[PDB]
Formats: C-alpha cells, sequence, structure tokens
C-alpha cells in the first residue's frame, strides 16, 4: 500500500496528515518548490522562519513524527516508469498536461490517480482506480441480520412477527439454522428481491424443502468491478458527484473554470489571476469559452459564478484544505484498502455563501501584504482579516475534533488581534493508547492536559497567539458555572463545541441560548459526520430537535473517567492488544530482521516499551508451563486492576482540585477503588482463565480450562506488594541475548477475533471490561451482551474529523460577517464511505405572536428583578394582559393557579429568589446572578397563549 | 407520483406520493417504511430541510425527485 502524494501545500499536507494518522504502508512526497509566505496560509507544517527551503523536506519532519509505523520519505526527481512503485499517486498544485501525462501512465498501468485543488472557496477532485478496480465493500455499513419467520418453497422469506429486514433490492444474504431446509444453511449467498418491509423473495428453493422455519438470516457483502476512465477520455463528458443538489448547475462551470485556470497559468509563466482583478478575470471568462468551444461543451457559462474563481484564484484558506483533505485521504484509503464506494469520477464543490458582505471586497483591500494571511486575504479582505483577529471564542473539548478547530483557529489567525483571545477547556488528560494516533498529541505529551497541550502545539504552529490562549482543564456543566459565568461570555464572540457526548451539547446549547451566543456544533461516526449552526434570533438551537436512537457506538479515545460499559469494553481492546500483540510482534520482528535495534533507535518513539517488551516476553517473563502462565495473569491482574488504581488515586486524591479550584472528581461518576484478587470472586477468576490461556497461546503451551490447576498454582503464588532514563535504556537493550539465537521460534500474535467462541478472546474482553467497570462503579455485562456491543463499536476517522472542522470554520466566517438571512447559512451531512455530502439551510426559530407581537420562542425572554411572586403576576396581568397558570424554575414547580389558597399565601409575597430557595431546600450560591423561570399563561379569554421564559435579575 | 429518498447509510427508499401531499404525510409513509418517529426525521431537499406543515409543492418537488433522510451524529 504504497502512496505518493505530489504537493506540499495546505492541502497537500493535510492529505498527507489525514493518510499517516489512518495507516498505510509507506508514504512519499514531492515538492521541490521554494517556501513562500503566503503558504503559510493553510500549510501547518511550515514555520516563518523556514522560507526559501523545499517544502517537502521542511514538512517530512513533522509528517514522520505523526504515526511511527507509517515511513515518510521524499523524493528530489520524479521520473514515468517510477510511479509503478505506488498503490496510490495523488497530485496536487501540477497543470492540467502534466495531471494528463501523469493519469495517462498510471490508468495505463492500472494504478489509482487522484487530483485535487483548493482554490479559494472552490474545491475539485477527481479519481481514477483503473478500468478493473475491485471495491469488497460498497457502503461501509455493517452486515444485516434478522430472525426468519419461514420461507416458502418459491423463496418467500418471511420476518418474525413484525421485524424489519431493511434489505434492498440486489443484497445477497445466507441463513443459518432453517428448519426444514437443511441445504440451505451451508452458505452459498442467494439474490434478494423485497417484495415489502418485512418479506422478500429469494427463488424457488424447493429442491431444499418444502419449507423452512425459524431461521437466521444474514447479509453477504459482494464485490464489484468499478471501471474508471482516464482523465483524457473523461475530460468530455464526465461524471458529477453533486455536494448539494441546490447547486445542480455548478459542477459544469467549475469543471470548465478549473481547466481555464491552468491555461490562464499556462500563458502566465505559471502565474494566476491577481486577487479580485477584473481583466484577468475577463482574460480567464475568455479561456474558459474557448475551452468550452474546444471540448463542444453545450452549457451556458455563467459569467459572474466563473469570474469568481478568477477573483479567488490565490485564494488558499484552510478550512477549505482541511475539508477536501480529509475527503481525498478517505479516497486514497479506499484505493488502498479496497474498501468504500470511491467518487466516480468528478467532485466540485463550493463554500461561496461564506463570501463576505460586511466589508468591502476589492482589489486594493484582497491585494498580497507579504504577510501568512495572504492567501486568505486574498478572498475576504484584510478588513475581515481584523474581524478574524479581533474574535473571542470559547472552545469546548479538546479532543481529535477540538484539535482540529484550533489548528484551523491558529491557521486562519483567530483571536490573534489587540482584543482577540481564545478560551479551551477540557478535564480528560493525554492517556496512552497502542491502537490510537492523534494529530497534536505526542506519545512524549502523555500525562499533559489535552487543553493546555493543543495550546501549546497551536502557538508553535502560529506563534502569534501566545499569550492569547487560556486553556482550562473543567469540565462543562452546572458545578462549572462558576468559572463560565455572566463575565465569561459577555466577553465571549461565539461558542464551538468538540464533544462526543449529547448531554453536554446539550448544556452548551441552552448556554448560548441564554447568554444569546453564537454556537457551531459537529459530531462523528465512522466515516459519517454532521454539522450544525446556532444563530441568536435566527436559527433554532441543538436542543430544538431530538435524533433516532444511536444503533452503534463512536469512541474517539479512550477516556480517563469512564462511565458506560463501552469505556471499558475498548479499554479491554486496548489492553488486549497491548498483552498479546505488539509486544509478540516485537519480538517476532527482532528474530527476523537484523537490524531491527539499530533502526529502532530512531523509528520507534519510545523505544523504552519496544526493549520492556522484548525483555519481558522473551526472558525475563518468559513461560515454561500454563501454571506459569496462570502466574503472568495474575500479575497482569494486580496491575491493570489493583496498583494503576492506587497510583491513580495517590495522585489525585479524592479532595483535589485543579487549576481553578474546583474539585478534580468530575460528579457523574466518582473516583475509582482498587480491587484485591480473591479466586472465589468469578470475574476475577475467568480474567485469570482467559488471560493464562492467551498467554499460553503466545508461546504454543497448551491451556487448561480446569479450575484445579489454577488453584494448585495460585495457592502457593502471591505477587509481590505495591505502594505509590540515558543510559538505562543502553544498558537494558545491552542485557538482552544475541538474535543469533534464531531457532525459527515462532511468537503466535493474537489477531483479535470476536466471532469464534473457542479463542477466550471475548472471554477476556468480558472479564477485563466488567473489571473495569467494577472499578468505577459501572453495571457490567455478559458474554453475550459483551460481544454484541463490541461488534457496535466504531472508531471515529481523522478524514470526517477533518471534513467537519472544515465546514464549522466555513460557518465561522459567515458568523463574524454577521449574516442574519438564514438562506446563507447551511447544516451539513456526510458519509464518505459513499462519498455522500448533503447541505441544508437551517431551521428558523419559530416566531409567536403576543399581544399582537411577534417575538421568538427560543431567544426572546422577559427580563425582571427579584420582585415578590405577587409582583411577578401583577406585572404579567397588567403590563401583558396575562393570567399566569404557572410557574417553575429548573425541574421544580413553583407557582400555579389552581393549588389551595394556604399552600399560596406563603408563597406569594416571597421573592421569587427567596422562593426558589425555600422550594430547593438549596440556597443559592453567592455567584448566581440571574435565574430562569418557565411560565403558563392564558389570556383574556382562558385559552392558553404560550410565552417565552423570564430571567430574573438579583 | 414517484419519489426517491436517499439516506446517509447509503439506502434508497422509493415512495409513491402525489404532488400536493403534505411533509408530514411523506414522513408516516417513511416511518411505515422504515420505523423512524417523523419528529426524528430530517429530510433535505435542494438545500432545504423540509418542515411540517407544508407540501411536496411548496417545495417544488416533482417526480422521481430525490430527497435526503440525515441524521446528526453525536462521536
Ligand atoms: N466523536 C468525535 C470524537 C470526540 S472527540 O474529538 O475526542 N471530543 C471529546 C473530548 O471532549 C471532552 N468532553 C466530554 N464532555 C466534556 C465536557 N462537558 N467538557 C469538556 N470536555 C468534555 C472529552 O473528554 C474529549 O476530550
Ligand atoms: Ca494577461
Amino acid at each position: 500500500s504504497n502512496v505518493l502524494i505530489i504537493g506540499c501545500k495546505g492541502l497537500g499536507v493535510e492529505i498527507a496528515k489525514n493518510v499517516c494518522l489512518a495507516g498505510v504502508k509507506s508514504v512519499t512526497l514531492y515538492d521541490p518548490q521554494p517556501t513562500r509566505i503566503e503558504d503559510l496560509s493553510s500549510q501547518y507544517f511550515l514555520t516563518e522562519d523556514d522560507i526559501g527551503v523545499p517544502r517537502a523536506k521542511v514538512t517530512v519532519s513533522k509528517l514522520a513524527e505523526l504515526n511511527q509505523y507509517v515511513p515518510v520519505s521524499v523524493v528530489d526527481e520524479l521520473s514515468t516508469e517510477y510511479l509503478k512503485n505506488f498503490k496510490c499517486v495523488v497530485v496536487t498544485e501540477t497543470s492540467l498536461t502534466k495531471q494528463l501525462e501523469i493519469n495517462d501512465f498510471t490508468h495505463k498501468n492500472h494504478i489509482a490517480y487522484i487530483a485535487a485543488d483548493s482554490r479559494g472557496l472552490f474545491g475539485s477532485i477527481f479519481c481514477d482506480f483503473g478500468e478493473n478496480f475491485i471495491c469488497t465493500d460498497t457502503d461501509g455499513n455493517e452486515p444485516l441480520t434478522g430472525m426468519i419467520a419461514s420461507i416458502t418453497d418459491d423463496g418467500v422469506v418471511t420476518m418474525l412477527e413484525e421485524t424489519r429486514h431493511g434489505l434492498e433490492n440486489g443484497d445477497f444474504v445466507k441463513f443459518t439454522e432453517v428448519k426444514g431446509m437443511p441445504g440451505l444453511n451451508d452458505g452459498t449467498p442467494r439474490k434478494v428481491e423485497v417484495k415489502g418491509p418485512y418479506t422478500f423473495s429469494i427463488g424457488s428453493v424447493k429442491d431444499l424443502g418444502s419449507a423452512g422455519y425459524n431461521g437466521v438470516f444474514t447479509q453477504v457483502k459482494v464485490p464489484t468491478k468499478i471501471s474508471f476512465k482516464s482523465l483524457r477520455e473523461s475530460l468530455k463528458d464526465p461524471e458529477y458527484v453533486y455536494p448539494d443538489f441546490g447547486k445542480m448547475m455548478r459542477p459544469p462551470q467549475y469543471h470548465i473554470a478549473f481547466q481555464a485556470l491552468s491555461a490562464f497559468a499556462d500563458a502566465h509563466e505559471g502565474s494566476l489571476p491577481r486577487p479580485r482583478n477584473d481583466i484577468d478575470a475577463a482574460e480567464f471568462f475568455e479561456f474558459c469559452k474557448k475551452i468550452a468551444s474546444t471540448l463542444q461543451f453545450d452549457v451556458e457559462l455563467d459569467e459572474k459564478l466563473i469570474k469568481e474563481i478568477s477573483y479567488q484564484a490565490r485564494g488558499d484558506l484552510v478550512a477549505m484544505s482541511a475539508f477536501l483533505g480529509g475527503a481525498v485521504a478517505q479516497e486514497v484509503l479506499k484505493a488502498t484498502t479496497s474498501k468504500f464506494y470511491p467518487l466516480k469520477q468528478y467532485f466540485y464543490f463550493d463554500s461561496l455563501e461564506s463570501l463576505p458582505s460586511s466589508v468591502t471586497i476589492s482589489e486594493e483591500t484582497c491585494k498580497p501584504r507579504g504577510c501568512r494571511y495572504d492567501g486568505q486575504i486574498a478572498v475576504f479582505g484584510s478588513e475581515f482579516q481584523e474581524k478574524i483577529a479581533s474574535l473571542s471564542t470559547f472552545l469546548v473539548g479538546a479532543g481529535a475534533i477540538g484539535c482540529e478547530m484550533l489548528k484551523n483557529w491558529a491557521m486562519m489567525g483567530v483571536a490573534t488581534g489587540e482584543s482577540g483571545h481564545i478560551s479551551v477547556t477540557d478535564m480528560d488528560s493525554i492517556e496512552k493508547s497502542n491502537l490510537n494516533r492523534q494529530f497534536l498529541f505526542r506519545p512524549r505529551d502523555v500525562g499533559k492536559l489535552k487543553s493546555e497541550c493543543a495550546s501549546t502545539a497551536v502557538s508553535i504552529m502560529n506563534p502569534s497567539l501566545t499569550g492569547k490562549i487560556t486553556s482550562y482543564q473543567e469540565r462543562v456543566g452546572p458545578e462549572s458555572e462558576g468559572i463560565f459565568g455572566d463575565e465569561f461570555f459577555e466577553k465571549l464572540s461565539l461558542v464551538t463545541n468538540a464533544l462526543d457526548n449529547v448531554e453536554a451539547r446539550m448544556y452548551v446549547d441552552r448556554r448560548c441560548v441564554f447568554f444569546e451566543k453564537p454556537l457551531l456544533e459537529s459530531g462523528t461516526l465512522g466515516t459519517k459526520g454532521n454539522t450544525q449552526v446556532v444563530v441568536p434570533h435566527l436559527t433554532e438551537s441543538y436542543g430544538s430537535s431530538q435524533d433516532p436512537p444511536e444503533k452503534s457506538f463512536p469512541i474517539c479515545t479512550l477516556k480517563n473517567f469512564p462511565n458506560r460499559i463501552e469505556h471499558t469494553i475498548a479499554w479491554a481492546r486496548d489492553l488486549f492488544e497491548g498483552l498479546f500483540k505488539q509486544p509478540i510482534d516485537n519480538v517476532n520482528m527482532y528474530l527476523s530482521s537484523p537490524n531491527f535495534l539499530e533502526t529502532s533507535l530512531k523509528t520507534s518513539s519510545n523505544p523504552r516499551e519496544v526493549l520492556e517488551n522484548i525483555r519481558d516476553y522473551l526472558v525475563t517473563e518468559k513461560p515454561l508451563s500454563f501454571e506459569e502462565c496462570i502466574m503472568w495473569a495474575r500479575l497482569q491482574f494486580d496491575k491493570f486492576f489493583n496498583n494503576n488504581i492506587q497510583q491513580l488515586l495517590f495522585n489525585f486524591p479524592k479532595d483535589s482540585v485543579t487549576s481553578t479550584g474546583q474539585p478534580f472528581w468530575s460528579g457523574p461518576k466518582r473516583a475509582p477503588t482498587p480491587l484485591s484478587f480473591d479466586i472465589h470472586n468469578r470475574e476475577h477468576f475467568d480474567f485469570i482463565v482467559a488471560a493464562a490461556s492467551l498467554y499460553a497461546f503466545n508461546y504454543g503451551l497448551k491451556s487448561e480450562t480446569d479450575p484445579a490447576i489454577y488453584e494448585r498454582v495460585l495457592a502457593g503464588y502471591n505477587p509481590p506488594p505495591f505502594a505509590p532514563d540515558k543510559q538505562e535504556l543502553k544498558s537494558i537493550a545491552d542485557s538482552l541475548p544475541p538474535p543469533s539465537s534464531l531457532v525459527g521460534f515462532r511468537l503466535t500474535p493474537a489477531e483479535f477475533e470476536k466471532d469464534d467462541d473457542s479463542n477466550h478472546h471475548i472471554d477476556f474482553i468480558t472479564a477485563a471490561s466488567n473489571l473495569r467497570a467494577m472499578n468505577y462503579d459501572i453495571t457490567p455485562a455478559d458474554r453475550f451482551k459483551t460481544k454484541f456491543v463490541a461488534g457496535k463499536i466504531v472508531p471515529a476517522m481523522c478524514t470526517s474529523t477533518a471534513v467537519v472542522s472544515g465546514l464549522v470554520c466555513l460557518e465561522l466566517v459567515k458568523l463574524v460577517d454577521g449574516k442574519k438571512k438564514i438562506e446563507e447559512y447551511k447544516n451539513g451531512f456526510f458519509n464518505l464511505a459513499i462519498g455522500l455530502f448533503t447541505f441544508s439551510d437551517p431551521i428558523a426559530s419559530p416566531k409567536m405572536k403576543v399581544n399582537g407581537k411577534e417575538i421568538d420562542k427560543i431567544w426572546d425572554r422577559y427580563n425582571l428583578p427579584d420582585c415578590t411572586l405577587q409582583e411577578l403576576i401583577d406585572y404579567f396581568q397588567k403590563e401583558e394582559g396575562l393570567e399566569v397558570t404557572m410557574l417553575s424554575s429548573g425541574v421544580s414547580l413553583l407557582y400555579a393557579n389552581f393549588q389551595p389558597p394556604k399552600k399560596l399565601a406563603e408563597r406569594l409575597p416571597l421573592k421569587i429568589s427567596e422562593l426558589v430557595e425555600q422550594i430547593t431546600k438549596k440556597k443559592l450560591e453567592p455567584f448566581r446572578k440571574h435565574l430562569v423561570l418557565e411560565i403558563c399563561c392564558d389570556d383574556a379569554n382562558g385559552e392558553d397563549v404560550e410565552v417565552p421564559f423570564i430571567c430574573i435579575k438579583l | 407520483m414517484q419519489i426517491f429518498v436517499k439516506t446517509l447509510t447509503g439506502k434508497t427508499i422509493t415512495l409513491e406520493v402525489e404532488s400536493s401531499d403534505t411533509i408530514d404525510n411523506v414522513k408516516s409513509k417513511i416511518q411505515d417504511k422504515e420505523g423512524i418517529p417523523p419528529d426524528q426525521q430530517r429530510l433535505i431537499f435542494a438545500g432545504k430541510q423540509l418542515e411540517d406543515g407544508r407540501t411536496l409543492s411548496d417545495y417544488n418537488i416533482q417526480k422521481e425527485s430525490t430527497l435526503h433522510l440525515v441524521l446528526r451524529l453525536r462521536g
């Protein structure tokens, strides 16, 4: 799976980042072009001190540091026959002529080819995997499955009761445990013909039996031959992939304009049209006319839209780069892994609605100034740049999405101005993970706070941010309202979620609605993602709609404070990998490559772990009998469910605090408690059995399931007690045995497999998951439920993260412009597995008539003082002509017009603050400035008239 | 007439509706087909999210039109 990437500007470096984090055999770069200041508009691996040097030479150091299993090299020349050393070739910043030559060669030699270009708010992608490409998975979705009630002799499969099969015409399915028809359960897939949401035909199978009953059907994913046409023979009648059916007439305009751009470049010594220039735009439009008359393209050319590409020809936006880079990286993954249905074949996208209107966009404003923001100014204008610099953001979360968002804000120069400032927050800390690579977070960064480490990396990217990023370590919720209070919001410009749970999104949404601050929202799920915007007094909020029940569970990175069992399941899988896979592969390649240490001194980003793995797994802790494997398992129990938790509590006592003083221990799930091994406890025993069996499988020793052996060995083994790097590495390395002792000794590595039930894999998963659940007081699960929930875990992908970050920034540039028309915002949705994109105008906030006045049900409100309940009732009766029938705070009912007068005479003359204190039995903290009350009222006709909420000031 | 509905998961749904059917009726038909409450369906057509109360003609939806059924993700 060898990859070549030509061009190392913003788009190319984004593609390389995502391809490295995702993981492939090798990665090769080619971009000898000297570095230019403007390149720093969207390229985050170039420093202002790297001007004049080739780009690949200076970015290879930072790209190889991403993934250690993916070596990154550079090439200074480029031959035609050299391209055969690559499974995929990606091309950016290249004329159309060299593109045609390269694509002719690749397509002729069956080599995947992906061209991509980012020009201002416009973007083009083209794919060509040869005329005989094979795709093993057309949609990426997990195979369907169902319970069969019966199967007629003609093939009419029926579902159990009212269970839906969800099959489409063309799907193939196999059957299992089908009474009546024995020959149907072998596994031969059979084509499906749907005839309803509960039945479907499969063809005359009466040779297998007169009928079938009580079965289980399961979908089979069939390969498919996709035949791609070379860039040359497809340039006349290209096949588009529409990102927005609302812009259905634009893909041809762009298909012509992206060629006219290369033509204009060829005709002016490689130079591109000047930003927002008119005569250059005229030459460009005439080039478009020429290329249209030559290709016989029967389309009316839009003059304004086309010239908008000449105006934005020198635009290099980081948002577009991130978007298209995630997309193209996922396409490269499709090309290498032969999974997921790629783009076929042309993809032309625009975010033209992002263009500003609150400022002047002329040639004098967009002119290059000679700085890093040039590539951006060319689109938005120096004036607008300052609005970006004078930004106050609140980023909630510093995960992968948060890091992408911070990188984008940094390249954009957000908050760099005099009044600008960034506020990041995320309670989680950076923890190791042998199956999760990250963009900014390095292995050495382990133990730090995500927010602070991200702030540091970002400052490295654009030093102009130093001192502009306050990085909190707080959880965002009701308790943290002392820090993120009125003063904190009254200064903010906008809020941006980078969350992984719906409760945090809802809380942040309610807060933003209260303080009338715009919100950006993004979410992912494997290869799928969504982007939503909330604009005060314009759109409805994130909480104004509900989503279907989640069918799968997404994991981005292991959590430090698990709360649901899926977290412990993922943790147990990572432990499985760390225990029965990576050390064993280290030992295997140690006895197979002669220069394993000489090269590991450089490649590995943590040689200490490599050396310790070799030591413990080959000599120091080498099992010679199954009983020794049981002792090993006992020690591992002590290490991963006793000692680690003790050290954790020693580093974070139950009464510790954070950088601001809040309780370090969240609240939802308290601090864990360690475990004391006791074989009579069956979770402990099951863990022992599974771990011993796997450790014996690693060394070929026979495992046993008879408890007698375990009792024998553990009756006389107790691991040691527990209580809370320059020369050491070399001494340990020299303390190893000579690799010349090669006796063909293979350490069988554990390849995780869930469908098997005799490999003790799900056993280990369930045992470790439930033990860690017990640690943090979580409801454990059983074998079956653990298997099921594990089958439904999806790891987030860097590509979807980059895509959502790009779209969110494209909406941010709208938010800072002050756009007040809903038609100009765009909520986005995408599934990269099928190259599907969609955008829709947000839903306007519902307006309502009260007293004959239009008011926003979500944003407008009543602002009153801390009056007495009677005063409030009288106000709403005389100033609003409303008979208040209900008044509530939080989930507590304060007043209702039907309650008995005894209960009311003690609550009418009380102030609303005092009323809330008495009803809640809990005094108001001193830092609360406002109270929120819902109310239900009736007009003069006794008819309930819905009304806004009340903000009592105190 | 007959419209199509493609989903994030890559599934197509053929629906037999008339020109003046309310958005609510199409959502209920999608429910009968797949079983998702209308209050959780997100239908998009030509850059516009179909709201309840309107009609297919109000959004200029013709024969063989292609709507998008989408949802929000939280991961
Ligand atoms: N599904 C996409 C991956 C999710 S992620 O990019 O890793 N972001 C999760 C990140 O945000 C933290 N999180 C969860 N809830 C939080 C609150 N209330 N406040 C601050 N951070 C919060 C998580 O710990 C992750 O770091
Ligand atoms: Ca000229």
